[PDB]
């Protein structure tokens, strides 16, 4: 049982071993290093939302509740083993995400599918750090005079109205979006589009 | 003062106590007085000589009575000229029954007498040929010392070379053990924890018997304990020693013995018959 | 040690322990005070004492930030803190009886006068973040509520019964140097208090640098010629002295403790100079 | 039986419990055998103890000791090799078979076949503090032994409770002297005068709302094991909850 993380791509190295019964305390001969959980969630959630763009009647919206855990599995080869490095990598998580589990596969074979199951409970909550609850789009029509180059988004459309004069003005639009943090700390917030660099 | 022996055999001392200004003590033994002396070595390192010391002690009941017979009664060139001039043996018979209470001689007072009486002493002074002025000064001194107090003033002014000094002496003679050797160990902190940051004790011990043992203990630490179980190879030199453990533990018990005194006798090449082992973290 | 000069209040006491070496350490105190804003904007908060310059702080909407302001002490033989107490803004008035004990009047005078001393040189300065024009200051007269008995000990050293200092010459001692320790004692402005005891007793205690409580018989350790009681004079200076012949360890601290008698728990001042020597 | 021995297993709560059986050929057969050998002009025997390993369970595996074992053969010695053993999660006490062999090369190079291999039961013979009022438990995510100079450092504390009233705790470090035999009378004071003077908490009265990064800087140096000034407290039903855990060396 671990604890919460923010929207960063952190990692976990848990302390206690599981049971993992075998012959003895010999080497397990294939130890996972990058476990990588939450790399299933970004091919769950985009096939969620891109069938949410028509109205929902699909089998993926048919009483499914595997998004509460998104429980991955760790498969291995031929006793007890301390836990590996996770690299949990949370960036695209829904707000209903509150738990995880790990049904580990304990393999041993000669010519056989002889395995077992080893399951872990994990509770984790979320730091809702920053949110953009709205956006709106405004176009523009004025060409701005010199010495106004003290404001971070002016000089982009100035620097491509000076050079490349085919790319004119009154067609550049501004997209306007408001951040709001549900946290006690300050956030520094440098935004990149394909070449635009907002200030600190 | 500690005495070098009569052979004058170049045993050097470094420390010595001359309390010239602090002529001041109190010795009820709940508090501890310790005097230490740093004897050095000569060209030859031997065992037995003679050592004596000049303890120039006194008594507190001499000191405060010599204060009381020179400041509180007879601090004039008239009273000590004619009033207590030749009757000083009566004063030296009166003084030795006074019983001054010394429990508050070093707690906010000095010269505060205990619960004796004075009417019988006045009757004895009247039954001799004592004059009225001498009895006036003596009754004034005993009346003042019926209940009195003092500071630490005249701690040496009232006995500035006016006192005897019963210079005692004794005989200490530098006791020595049986077997002399020299070991050198080799520590290796193969610690179960990270490190406890132990603090050192480079021991140098002795043993006085035959078919005997000269045990030792390792360093004492203060972190998360029962750990830092070190590794040790013995590497003892110039002897035929014994052993207790290889790669022992620095836990609550250590028990790193070395029963080397059952064999390998040698000479008394030091001041005594010792063995100074010294481990090193490698 | 050097390279720690990245933190704003270190370099003041470093820069006056390098130059002006009479002004030593272990007497500079830090006064610790926490800002808290009841506002939605950030505040920039540059604090000035008479020469200390804090850096550009930031307090967002609730986040306290304890400023660590270093000052010096005051000297009890330089200021008199028993002067006319709680002076009235306007002269005259009824002139009614105080109705308080003289001793209480003493501690009320000290707990006022030290407070205004730390008021009189402390000036904050600040500016808002989202405007960068509306600068301002505060004043701390409604802020510092009173002092209590820890504070008047820590700023004012004259509240203590005795004041000592104690020096050991050449702290690199190999093994065999019987070396005198020097203690200078001076009774404070509370020499007027007791005066029925005329002697007080000074236990010199011995600590290891790492571990504590070396036993006083003290073999393989410091050996001492004399004894560690050495009674001292009220209302006069007194230079006690003791000689230290060290045997073998790394480093030690010396400190003293005054005890008013020789019974248990009559002890009055747990004094804390603690000089360290280094022994090979 | 000649080589007297004992089994010492020491238990630690870092999930480890080491084993080091000590062996010493004591005086009981030595007083007879080294007078038969003294009649045969020998007093330095050499029983070549060179082959020894432990067994764990029914899978009798030679567990890798933390120390080494070369050809050890001398007179009147005593040895105790230390072996790392994994601590069990419970009272599953693995009985063990201590195996050893010493080829007793006696006087006039006379080898004698002997061994010391037998079995017994290898019982040892024996971060978090829980609450007093709630289901709250306190642990430190950062490791409780840590290195720093006199500068600043980051320290991080776990609060996990039941979410029935998951809130309203406060910290404060309480930098004042607890005001308190004479050497103990100046020992308790010098303990308290380095508890309340060593570190200072740069955000005291920290309202918690799980995770909080508590903010210290330390002034003077030492081993501040169970740094015990800091006190959280539940604002309803005020009980002086203490976190007497963690440590900080400052060298």
């Amino acid at each position: 049982k671990m604890t919460r993380n923010s929207w960063m791509m952190l990692d976990g190295t848990k302390t206690d071993f599981h049971i993992t019964v075998r012959n003895k305390s010999l080497s397990c001969a294939i130890n996972h290093i990058k476990i990588i959980p939450m790399n299933n969630i970004e091919q769950m959630l985009k096939p969620d939302y891109w069938k949410k763009m028509p109205p929902d009647d699909l089998y993926i919206m048919e009483k499914q509740l595997d998004w509460l855990s998104k429980s991955c599995v760790r498969i291995i080869k031929l006793i007890t083993f301390d836990l590996e490095l996770d690299n949990t990598a949370v960036p695209f998580n829904f707000t209903g995400f509150d738990l995880l589990i790990e049904y580990g596969m304990s393999a041993t074979d000669e010519s056989c599918i002889y395995l077992k199951k080893l399951s872990i409970p994990y509770e984790v909550t979320l730091r809702r750090t920053i949110e953009v609850p709205s956006m709106d789009i405004i176009p523009l029509n004025e060409l701005f005079s010199s010495q106004v180059e003290n404001v971070d988004w002016i000089e982009y459309v100035m620097s491509k109205i000076r050079a490349e004069s085919n790319l004119h003005s009154r067609d550049f639009i501004l997209l306007l979006l408001d951040f709001r943090n549900s946290w006690i700390d300050g956030i520094k917030l440098n935004v990149q589009f394909e070449d635009f660099t907002s200030n600190e | 003062e500690l005495s070098a022996p009569d052979t004058r055999n170049d045993y050097n001392i470094r420390g010595d106590y001359i309390a010239t200004t602090p002529a001041l003590i109190t010795f009820d033994g709940n508090e501890s007085f310790i005097n230490c002396y740093e004897i050095t070595a000569n060209n030859n390192f031997d065992s037995k000589d003679i050592f004596n010391l000049k303890v120039r002690y006194n008594t507190l009941k001499e000191q405060l009575d010599c204060f009381i017979t020179d400041a509180v009664l007879i601090e004039g060139d008239v009273e000590w000229f004619i009033l207590f001039e030749k009757w000083k043996t009566f004063w030296e018979l009166e003084i030795l029954k006074k019983l001054k209470y010394d429990y508050d001689a070093f707690k906010e007072n000095r010269i505060i007498r205990l619960l004796k009486t004075s009417i019988d002493l006045n009757k004895t002074k009247s039954k001799i040929r004592n004059l009225c002025i001498e009895k006036a000064v003596l009754d004034k001194i005993l009346i003042c010392l019926n209940k009195v107090s003092r500071g630490i003033a005249v701690c040496n002014t009232d006995m500035d070379e006016y006192v005897r000094n019963l210079v005692p002496k004794q005989l200490t003679v530098p006791v020595q053990l049986p077997g002399f050797e020299q070991f050198f160990h080799v520590q290796f902190e193969q610690m179960e924890t990270s490190h406890d940051a132990l603090h050192d004790t480079i021991a140098t011990i002795g043993n006085s018997l035959s078919y005997t043992v000269i045990v030792e203990n390792l360093s004492g630490q203060w972190g998360q304990d029962v750990i830092d179980d070190g590794g040790y190879i013995f590497e003892i030199l110039s002897s035929n020693e014994w052993l207790i453990h290889g790669q022992k533990r620095c836990a609550i018990k250590e028990k790193r013995k070395e029963f080397e005194v059952h064999l390998i006798p040698l000479k008394k090449g030091y001041l005594n018959f010792p063995r100074v082992e010294i481990t090193n973290i490698n | 040690s050097s390279q720690v000069e990245n933190v704003d209040w270190i370099e003041y006491v470093m820069s006056k322990i390098r130059a002006e070496s009479n002004l030593h350490s272990r007497d500079f105190i830090l006064l610790l005070l926490d800002f808290r804003n009841s506002w939605i904007d950030g505040i920039k908060l540059n604090v000035q004492f008479e020469d200390f310059t804090s850096n550009e702080y930031h307090v967002e909407a609730s986040h306290t930030s304890r400023i660590i302001v270093p000052i010096k002490k005051i000297d009890y033989k330089k200021y008199n803190f028993e002067n006319t107490p709680i002076p009235r803004i306007f002269p005259g008035r009824q002139f009614i009886q105080s109705g308080l004990n003289e001793e209480q009047t003493i501690e009320m005078r000290q707990k006022f006068w030290c407070r205004e001393h730390i008021i009189s040189k402390l000036k904050c300065n600040w500016k808002l973040t989202t405007d960068q024009s509306v600068t301002g200051s505060v004043d701390f007269n409604k802020f510092i509520e009173k002092f209590d008995h820890k504070m008047v000990y820590t700023i004012y050293p004259g509240r203590l019964f005795y004041g000592v200092q104690l020096l050991l010459d050449e702290p690199k001692v190999k093994v065999g140097e019987i070396i005198n320790l020097k203690i200078i004692t001076e009774p404070t402005s509370t020499c007027r208090r007791k005066q029925n005891s005329t002697v007080n007793f000074l236990d010199i205690v011995i600590f290891d640098s790492k571990t504590s409580k070396i036993l006083p018989r003290s073999n393989r350790r410091i050996l001492y010629n004399g004894s560690l009681t050495k009674p001292i004079s009220t209302t006069k200076v007194s230079e006690i002295n003791l000689e230290i012949i060290p045997i073998e360890k790394g480093r030690y601290e010396f400190s003293v403790c005054i005890s008013k008698s020789n019974n248990q728990d009559g002890i009055i001042q747990f004094d804390s100079e603690n000089v360290i020597l280094s022994v090979i | 039986l000649l080589n007297m021995r004992l089994r010492n297993i020491s238990l630690k709560s870092e999930h480890c419990i080491l084993s080091s059986l000590d062996f010493q050929t004591s005086k009981a057969s030595e007083q007879l055998t080294k007078k038969f050998i003294y009649p045969q002009e020998h007093n330095s025997f050499l029983k070549l103890n060179f082959q020894e390993i432990s067994y764990k369970l029914i899978d009798g595996t030679s567990q890798i000791e933390l120390d080494p074992i070369c050809p050890l053969k001398v007179p009147l010695t005593a040895f105790s090799y230390d072996s790392i053993s994994a601590t069990f999660k419970l009272v599953l006490l693995p009985k063990s078979t201590q195996p050893h062999r010493v080829k007793i090369t006696l006087a006039y190079e006379l080898e004698l076949h002997p061994n010391l291999k037998l079995p017994v039961r290898t019982s040892w013979e024996t971060s978090l503090v829980n609450s007093k009022l709630s289901n709250v438990k306190f642990k430190f995510i950062n490791s409780n032994i840590k290195v720093i100079k006199g500068e600043k450092f980051t320290m991080r504390l776990q609060i996990i409770n039941s979410s029935s009233s998951p809130l309203d705790l406060v910290v404060y470090y309480n930098n004042t002297i607890n005001p308190i035999t004479l050497e103990n009378q100046y020992q308790l004071h010098n303990k308290y005068r380095k508890i309340a003077e060593g570190i200072i908490l740069l955000s005291n009265d920290y309202k918690i709302p799980y995770f909080a990064d508590l903010r210290f800087i330390g002034i003077m140096s030492g081993y501040y094991g169970t740094l015990s000034g800091l006190k959280v407290l539940d604002l309803n039903t005020n009980e002086l909850i203490e976190v007497g855990n963690g440590a900080s060396v400052l060298i």
